[PDB]
């Protein structure tokens, strides 16, 4: 539709994963390193929504990582969550084959990346 | 997903000490936070107990949470029993799927001696029957606390089906009255050999029943 | 201070879809430290959750009631609101709405005052008057139980008396019910002396004036 509903979407996008990166920050827990030393594909380049393919086949493990790691100071809502990001991303997304980087990060590392791309196309959206 | 098992209603005398349990029917009760919400007829619930065990400010140090690992139940503890403690009480936790509450609890400060509810139970009229219709009409009254449970009998054969009862509510004298109705059609009435109308009452049953005989 | 304020119809027909809205004031949706709920109770029965939504936009159902409820947010004018389709009886109840902090836990503080929507299409209906005639046999100084039953009306309220006020005495008129058809029904039953059964007369006085009915039905022993 219009260029505003793409920024919406993007926004909705970003929001959700900046939760996940600002909960996981303020998270303290003695067993927390389990969830940071998992390693996550990460996108050769993050120009366009097309590319988006990238983050959508590494949500799932995202949410089993999320689902790992839920004790009672960390409650996040992994299935329904990523559900959330997940139809977002498809709509932005809406058969491209997604290209990776040969360096693999941790999940800071690979919210930031994805974080840094939805503010990237905002930014010229604007 | 999972359910939290309230009891009905619990009850004691002023200053002496009442615990609510909170059984918690699938996972561990320890790997979520439990809250204990109180709630005043017609107004909203508030916080009374949060994360367990710690109480928002305002809260009488009367009021304390805690939880068993080997019964899997949260419990809520009240000494020195108040009158304003008489109230609705609402134990509360969350899952990977959704928020769950409680039954809710009843907790009565006893203000008069516990009453027996006086149940009478009345067959369809035969007015009503060639009317092609059927209402069995239980009348439970004078009990105290005001909490029951009201549970239909067939012959022997539970019924739930066609079950409708009022929530009770104060009467003058200060105890509670209550009915109960069970729609049946006359051809379900005639099928059996009688029906029963079960009250339980602080852990006691009153029954009564009635047949089906035409004359 | 920050209050919650839920704003809905009061009454609505089944079928149709509720829609409600809960206006944040002294506070705004303003951080994602909160999610934004929506809870329900059903008239003497205990605390429901429906879902709440996060300020993305991100929604989180009940399992239960997931295919059903809808909710939106809108960060502008700091309201959030629900819809629930296809609207029953069983929906019926007093709708809050309330903020609970993320990460940390689901714990709901604080709430609002609550509205109540009442789920009815019952066009106003006079009652029929059953009678509740009482036991087969004469006891020794016993009582005896009768009453009317007063079945099937809309809307409250209903006025029984017995004898035209003549019986006062051993009177007990039960809240009414109300039943899932929308439609309500009560019973007024008197403790007499059994030895009475038979040479007195027993007769109740029911009006409803929604519907201007008058009815006076007899109630007599059991041919038992």
């Amino acid at each position: 539709s219009s260029t505003k509903k793409t920024q919406l979407q993007l926004e909705h996008l970003l929001l959700d994963l900046q939760m996940i990166l600002n909960g996981i920050n303020n998270y303290k827990n003695p067993k927390l390193t389990r969830m940071l030393t998992f390693k996550f594909y990460m996108p050769k380049k993050a120009t366009e929504l097309k590319h988006l393919q990238c983050l959508e086949e590494e949500l799932k493990p995202l949410e089993e990582v999320l689902n790992l790691a839920q004790s009672k100071n960390f409650h996040l809502r992994p299935r329904d969550l990523i559900s959330n990001i997940n139809v977002i991303v498809l709509e932005l997304k809406g058969t491209f084959m997604c290209e990776y980087a040969d360096e693999t990060a941790t999940i800071v590392e690979f919210l930031n990346r994805w974080i840094t791309f939805c503010q990237s196309i905002i930014s010229t959206l604007t | 997903n999972f359910m939290l098992t309230q009891p009905h209603s619990v009850s004691e005398s002023p200053g002496k000490t009442v615990t609510i349990s909170c059984t918690r029917s699938s996972g561990s009760i320890a790997s979520n936070y439990v809250q204990w919400y109180q709630q005043r007829p017609g107004s909203s619930p508030t916080t009374v107990i949060y994360e367990d065990n710690q109480r928002p400010s305002g809260v009488p140090d009367r009021f304390s949470g805690s939880i068993d690992s080997s019964s899997n139940s949260a419990s809520l503890t009240i000494s020195g029993l108040k009158t304003e403690d008489e109230a609705d009480y609402y134990c509360q936790s969350y899952d990977s799927s959704n928020v769950v509450f409680g039954g809710g609890t009843k907790l009565t400060v006893l203000g008069q001696p516990k009453a027996a509810p006086s149940v009478t139970l009345f067959p369809p009229s035969s007015e009503e029957l060639q009317a092609n219709k059927a209402t069995l009409v239980c009348l439970i009254s004078d009990f105290y606390p005001g909490a029951v449970t009201v549970a239909w009998k067939a012959d022997s054969s539970p019924v739930k089906a066609g079950v409708e009862t009022t929530t009770p509510s104060k009467q003058s004298n200060n105890k509670y009255a209550a009915s109960s109705y069970l729609s049946l059609t006359p051809e379900q009435w005639k099928s059996h050999r009688s029906y029963s109308c079960q009250v339980t009452h602080e852990g006691s049953t009153v029954e009564k029943t009635v047949a089906p005989t035409e004359c | 201070q920050l209050q919650l304020q839920e704003s809905g119809p009061g009454l609505v027909k089944p079928s149709q879809t509720l829609s409600l809205t809960c206006t944040v004031s002294g506070g705004s949706i303003s951080s994602g430290g909160y999610y934004w709920s929506w809870i329900r109770q059903h008239p003497g029965k205990g605390l429901e959750w429906i879902g709440y939504i996060y300020y993305s936009g991100s929604t989180y159902y009940n399992p239960s009631l997931k295919s059903r409820v809808t909710i939106s947010v809108d960060t502008s004018k700091n309201q959030f609101s629900l819809k629930l389709s296809s609207v029953t009886a069983a929906d019926t109840a007093v709708y809050y709405c309330a903020r609970t902090p993320t990460v940390t836990g689901d714990w709901f503080d604080p709430w609002g005052r609550g509205t109540l929507v009442t789920v009815s299409s019952a066009s106003t209906k006079g009652p029929s008057v059953f009678p509740l005639a009482p036991s087969s046999k004469s006891t020794s100084g016993g009582t005896a139980a009768l009453g009317c039953l007063v079945k099937d009306y809309f809307p409250e309220p209903v006025t029984v008396s017995w004898n035209s006020g003549a019986l006062t005495s051993g009177v007990h008129t039960f809240p009414a019910v109300l039943q899932s058809s929308g439609l309500y029904s009560l019973s007024s039953v008197v403790t007499v002396p059994s030895s009475s059964l038979g040479t007195q007369t027993y007769i109740c006085n029911v009006n409803h004036k929604p519907s201007n009915t008058k009815v006076d039905k007899k109630v007599e022993p059991k041919s038992c």
